[PDB]
């Protein structure tokens, strides 16, 4: 009852929408949502994502909107496919990839509340010459 | 509490401005709207009213919502100059009652009838015979002019709900003065 | 029900008290919806401009290549970036001044100089809107004076006929009082483009070598905005 | 009035309970259905108005940075020098106007999109902040002795230009 | 009046995506969503877009339905959190169209003046065939000729800005394809 | 009011059974079934007698009646007009209904049709130029009444009796026999309709036949009986040929409007024959002399040179004239409509293109397979 080494299954629709929506607020910290489907044990699949309005306060659990993400959902359920959220992501372009002060909180609250939560961190103005980080 | 999908249907053909009533037909059919949607919201809030034309085209105006600002909007100045065209009206509220965001509502559909209709009696006894087996209830109602006792609706409003069905009444309006209490007396509460 | 010349003529008198009573209001309706309209314009011009990233300003310093441009910001280092697509390269001057991207850090736009606002405040004030006729007794003086200004700056076929280069300046010299404060007034009112005023005791500074700095900058202005005059009272100062 | 009653005194059949009905008719189904209609748009755009000020007042945070204006141009633009000596450029100034601007002003700015907000009431040295003397005490005139001529001649040159603002502008003087 | 439109590939895949969301139980082997846009000058840009719960009757293929309070929620949220991408026009699969096409386009263009639709090719992906564009004309037919819709087509192109061919290069990975080639890539250019 | 009714049900055949409808309908409020019962009785070819009678009617309707389109309103009241024959005052009556109704429904448009060709008989000039384009200018936005272009195109015939006016009415004689799709009237009428048809399409300046008329057959099904000159002389035409006979039998048979414009005719068929004779060689030998062009268009050498340059202005061939070697090269660049015969060569000339260009590439494929990889 413990884990062994995952592996994340993204789309190619997925990461689009990562880089264009990172690429968009550059110095904003754009900030998501990840949407996917627990498969088994340890593999986990990630299809579809979708970005989150952001707000003043940045990349924290404040600017996750309880409400509209419930009406985002339901919307969703007849459009598409039903599923439940995976993880999350956020961008930090002023470094590499590490979890920030308030991103381990809110990963604390993600894993509380659903299963493993995984947390994606994108480096947009990285992904420059023909790599991404 | 019943849960039901209300599809109200209007006519906007040119057989409408004629006004035999003491108002205005437009009017007539307008309140009908109002005194129904009143009715469905206060039995159960969680239902959806929502109005669709026949005439010329089956336009869409208003989605089958829960809201009814929008649709109090719509009921204005909806220019009635087409003909009416009644055959692919049943379809068009069919197709509208498939697309719904929760399958859990019960299917009915009243439809307002203010102009003769012009259709074979096959195409009525097809669909009539294609709504026993999809399970779905219509209510028939007339307005303005009405030729008494149509073959075409008579058999139509049978073959929807044979063998102890609902009770779809069909309504004949007197071509006299006849306020709403012709239509809040059977219909409005035993369907 | 018949057709009478009273009642009829009493119908619509109580009629015509409501259609003008629903009508009246209906102008106020749409007067506050054009208002709020012109309010929500102002928002969305609001909503449009809260997205703005902000353009690094600098300086071309010279050209590499067809592509490769050095160009310095005003504290920053020195970077090689090019041009957007159609941004006109021949133009950029080795010399001129842009706005660079902030991520990107390539040229957006090309800006023409600076403006100093220090001498900002020696443009921007008004004369008296005075015409020739608050000032008395000097007229030998004064069309004199307008005849070596007026002349190269409206009409240069005249010296053309003649073929003479016309000449910058004059010098008003007097004992004090006489009104010579007053004919800058007079020019500046008419036929005025760009009046520069230089009190020409405000020039120093503390700092060694500043003025000079000044005195470049307010010559700059005056290349930067064709015809242009520069008045510096007080020459004795300095 | 009298043309509205001429017209009932010559017919009697033929536009009395025509003219004064197809008319009255035409008007009031217009006001019914434009009374709905502009009231419903109304109260559509009050909520989009109040949606966008929402908005405008989240992305409003507190801490701002003083900078100075060095210019405006049009192909609306402006030129920012910032407080770390770092110069700026927009495209689009922000919430106040261009033309409400000038050079020299300490605007408000984001710390990261740099954008003019504020206004920041703009201070200077502390010299002639010193020199500022209020709270002036009232001595009464009668304190001085033998110089009322001079006093006179004082409030003959000063006050009544403060009060009497209108009297020596009609006459085609100025007070010196 | 477009010259030609340009969107990226974000959409091309999603409707594949959104035709491996159906085909479960979907028995409609169409497609029918919402194209968002982004109207610059002359020509056109697309960014994004989103899908929509859409059915057709093959019987008298005359009948369909469209879910606009679905449009008026989703592209309210869209334009909430990215206040840059707008409506533009809409788009199908499937190479044979229905002839509702010219139904779906009058509707909507109350929402968009230059209303506009791309074709996509989810199953012919052997030949050169990119997608495919149309716009939406009101003439009567020729001259001589009775009056009549008469599609007209707008060129297409898949253009492609920066910092999304780093995401697409990374994902390609199996032959890449290199710029200028040495002598066999452009014998095979011409083949 | 039923009185009147009871008095003025005379003057048509089998009174009661229509006027006991008329009058039960008249009380039922109904404006349908008794506006097609009243637009029954004036499409009645009688002698209509009762415009006096009928107009008070037509005055008791419009006072209570404030619901009715006023479309068929005013298609009735210009039925009305007509028959009362009074030109003094049908042009103050037809502007006292065109005002009287405003509203959304798109009736002035043809109000102001009815306004043109009611005056089109006597000093028209003054307004004619104006109430022809006030009709063309609100033809916007809605492009399906269909009768206000076809009462657009009534005015336009009766503008047609003016000294210059043949181009714009021909191409509007294609623009009303596309937007009708009946025909709703017998041939007796019809065969004039084609035949001023073929007088301003053939009395076009740069206009000859222009093609679109041999595949409609609007005309061959209905003049096939009588005058064949017609048909014959717009064979010729498409042909290019000259034929000397059959271009003089129809300058024979036409009298009027064919003497000014016979010289006219020959220098359009000598425009018209170079365009065609370098059709029927494939671009393969298009140097031609002058010599073929002589005699295929039977005019002298003086005048080919004369016939080339007013053929470049024109703008249906771009080609140059050589003297060196007295040939005139072609480069046809004005194309038109063909038969089926010629079709069947030029699908074959694709066939042949289509055959070589395929086994080229089995060539290319074959020889560079080893390095194409
Ligand atoms: N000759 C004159 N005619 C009319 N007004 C005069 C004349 N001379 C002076 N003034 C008045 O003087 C004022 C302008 O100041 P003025 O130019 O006289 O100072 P100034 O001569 O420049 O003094 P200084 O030479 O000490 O700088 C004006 O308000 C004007 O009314
Ligand atoms: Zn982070």
């Amino acid at each position: 009852a413990v884990d062994t080494a995952e592996q994340v299954y993204i789309s190619s629709l997925a990461l689009l929408k990562m880089l264009k929506h990172g690429r968009a607020g550059v110095p904003m910290e754009v900030m998501g949502l990840m949407l996917g489907e627990f498969v088994d044990d340890y593999t986990v699949r990630v299809i579809d994502v979708f970005a989150m309005p952001q707000s003043g306060t940045g990349v924290s659990v404040e600017a996750v909107d309880p409400v509209f993400q419930a009406k985002m959902l339901d919307m969703l359920k007849q459009t598409g496919r039903p599923e439940m959220v995976v993880g999350w992501y956020h961008s930090h372009p002023g470094f590499g990839c590490w979890l920030s002060g308030v991103d381990i909180n809110t990963q604390q609250s993600f894993e509380a509340l659903s299963e493993r939560a995984v947390a994606v961190v994108v480096d947009p103005i990285q992904s420059v010459k023909g790599k991404v980080v | 509490m019943v849960l039901e999908s209300t599809m109200v249907c209007v006519d906007n053909s040119e057989y409408m401005r004629n006004g035999d009533f003491l108002p205005t037909r437009l009017q007539a059919q307008q309140d009908a709207v109002n005194i129904v949607c009143h009715s469905k919201t206060r039995s159960n809030p969680e239902n959806n009213v929502g109005l669709i034309t026949l005439a010329n085209d089956c336009e869409v105006l208003t989605t089958l919502t829960p809201d009814t600002g929008r649709i109090l909007s719509k009921l204005h100045t909806v220019q009635p100059k087409g003909k009416i065209t009644f055959c692919t009206g049943i379809r068009v509220a069919h197709l509208a009652l498939k697309h719904r965001q929760g399958k859990n509502h019960k299917m009915r559909i009243i439809a307002f009838v203010g102009s003769p209709v012009e259709d074979n009696e096959k195409d009525l006894v097809k669909l009539a015979k294609r709504l026993k087996k999809e399970k779905v209830n219509v209510d028939i109602i007339n307005f303005g002019e009405e030729e008494v006792n149509t073959e075409k609706l008579t058999a139509f409003v049978n073959t929807l709900n044979g063998k102890d069905g609902t009770g779809s009444h069909l309504v004949t309006v007197p071509p006299g003065p006849s306020l709403a209490d012709a239509l809040i007396s059977s219909p409005i509460l035993a369907g | 029900m018949a057709d009478p010349r009273d009642k009829a003529l009493q119908d619509y008198r109580k009629k015509l008290l409501e259609h003008k009573e629903i009508d009246g209001r209906l102008k106020e309706l749409r007067e506050q919806l054009k208002e709020l309209t012109k309010q929500y314009e102002k928002s969305e011009n609001d909503l449009k401009a809260l997205q703005s990233v902000g353009q690094i300003v600098g300086e071309v310093l010279k050209q590499l290549t067809e592509e490769k441009f050095i160009v310095k910001a005003t504290n920053g280092p020195r970077y090689v970036v090019g041009c957007r697509r159609q941004l006109d390269k021949s133009k950029l001057k080795p010399g001129t001044r842009v706005a660079l991207d902030m991520t990107t850090l390539t040229i957006m736009r090309y800006l023409p100089r600076e403006v100093d606002p220090l001498v900002y405040n020696m443009s921007h004030e008004d004369p008296g809107n005075v015409s020739y006729s608050e000032i008395g007794g000097l007229s030998e003086q004064i069309r004199e004076l307008r005849e070596v200004i007026e002349l190269p700056l409206t009409n240069p076929e005249l010296f053309q006929r003649v073929g003479i280069i016309p000449p910058k300046g004059c010098l008003l010299y007097g004992p004090p009082g006489t009104g010579k404060t007053l004919l800058a007034r007079a020019v500046a009112s008419q036929l005025d483009c760009n009046f520069l005023k230089v009190v020409s005791s405000s020039i120093v500074d503390k700092y060694i070598g500043e003025s000079a700095r000044l005195i470049r900058e307010m010559f700059n202005y005056a290349r930067d905005h064709q015809p242009c005059i520069i008045f510096m009272d007080e020459i004795d100062a300095i | 009035e009298q043309d509205g009653i001429g017209e009932e005194v010559l017919k009697m059949s033929t536009e009395e309970i025509i003219q004064r009905t197809r008319l009255l008719d035409s008007e009031i189904k217009i006001m019914k259905s434009e009374v709905l209609r502009v009231t419903h748009e109304l109260q559509a755009m009050k909520d989009k108005i109040k949606e966008n000020s929402e908005k405008i007042k989240v992305n409003k945070t507190l801490p701002y940075l003083v900078s100075n204006v060095i210019e405006l141009l049009d192909v609306k633009c402006a030129v920012i020098k910032t407080s770390t000596r770092q110069t700026y450029f927009l495209p689009v100034i922000g919430l106040v106007d261009a033309e409400k601007l000038k050079p020299g002003d300490l605007v408000g700015v984001n710390k990261d999109s740099y954008l003019i907000l504020e206004t920041l009431p703009t201070e200077y040295d502390s010299r002639v902040k010193a020199m500022e003397v209020d709270e002036r005490p009232t001595e009464q005139y009668s304190d001085i002795g033998g110089l009322d001529k001079q006093i006179q001649e004082l409030v003959e040159a000063i006050v009544l230009p403060m009060n009497h603002k209108e009297k020596f502008e009609n006459l085609g003087i100025q007070p010196p | 009046a477009v010259q030609k439109v340009v969107v990226h590939p974000l959409v091309l895949l999603s409707v594949v995506d959104h035709f491996n969301r159906i085909g479960k139980v979907g028995n409609q082997k169409r497609v029918v969503g919402v194209l968002l846009g982004s109207w610059q000058k002359k020509v056109l840009d697309v960014s994004n877009s989103f899908a929509v719960p859409f059915d057709e009757d093959d019987k008298d293929d005359s009948v369909w339905f469209l879910d606009h309070d679905y449009l008026e929620n989703m592209y309210g949220m869209f334009k909430k959190v990215n206040a840059r991408e707008r409506i533009v026009g809409w788009y199908h699969t499937g190479p044979k169209l229905h002839k509702n096409d010219i139904a779906i386009n009058e509707l909507m263009k109350r929402y968009c003046p230059n209303s506009v639709l791309v074709i996509i090719d989810v199953k012919p992906k052997d030949l050169g065939l990119p997608t495919e564009a149309y716009i939406s004309v009101e003439e009567v037919h020729d001259d001589g000729t009775p009056t009549s819709k008469t599609f007209e087509h707008v060129t297409s192109e898949i253009g492609a800005e920066e910092a999304e061919e780093v995401g697409v290069e990374h994902l390609l990975r199996d032959i890449k394809d290199t710029t200028v080639g040495t002598l066999s890539q452009r014998i095979t250019n011409q083949v | 009011v039923p009185g009147f009714l009871q008095q003025s049900q005379n003057s048509g055949p089998g009174q009661p059974a229509v006027w006991h409808r008329l009058e039960e309908l008249y009380t039922k409020k109904l404006w349908h079934q008794l506006t097609l019962q009243v637009l029954d009785f004036v499409q009645d070819p009688c002698f209509a007698q009762g415009d006096g009678l009928i107009k008070l009617y037509e005055n008791f309707i419009s006072e209570f009646e404030h619901r009715v389109n006023p479309l068929s309103l005013v298609e009735i009241i210009l039925h009305v007009v007509r028959q009362m024959t009074d030109p003094n005052v049908a042009l103050t009556f037809l502007e006292k209904t065109r005002e009287k109704v405003k509203s959304s429904d798109e009736a002035v448009i043809l109000c102001k049709t009815a306004i043109g060709a009611l005056k089109l008989n006597i000093g028209d000039l003054q307004v004619t130029k104006e109430t022809i384009e006030d009709v063309e200018e609100m033809l916007n936005n809605l492009p399906g009444v269909t009768s206000v272009h076809s009462r657009f195109y009534d005015l336009s015939s009766k503008y047609y009796q003016t000294i210059g006016n043949h181009a714009s009415y021909y191409k509007d004689a294609l623009r009303f026999l596309g937007c009708v799709d009946i025909k709703d009237l017998p041939v007796s009428e019809q065969q004039e309709r084609a035949f001023t048809l073929g007088l301003a399409g053939l009395l076009g300046e740069g206009v000859f036949n222009f093609g679109e008329l041999l595949m409609h057959p609007v005309l061959e099904s209905l003049r096939n009986t009588d005058r064949q000159w017609l048909i014959d002389t717009l064979y010729a035409f498409n042909s290019g040929n000259v034929e000397r006979f059959q271009t003089l039998k129809t300058a024979w048979g036409q009298q009027p409007d064919l003497a000014a414009n016979e010289a006219q005719l020959l220098r359009k068929i000598q425009l018209l024959c170079l365009m065609e004779m370098t059709f029927t060689r494939p671009a393969n030998h298009r140097q031609l002399t002058f010599e073929e062009i002589a005699k295929s268009a039977k005019i002298t050498v003086n005048e080919v040179e004369l016939l080339v340059m007013k053929a470049l202005s024109v703008g249906l061939v771009k080609g140059s004239i050589d003297e060196v070697d007295k040939r005139v090269h072609m480069t046809w660049v004005q194309p038109r409509v063909l038969d089926l015969q010629q079709i069947k060569g030029m699908k074959d000339r694709l066939e042949f293109w289509c055959t070589d260009v395929k086994s080229m590439e089995m060539l290319v494929e074959h020889q560079a397979h080893d390095i194409l990889t």
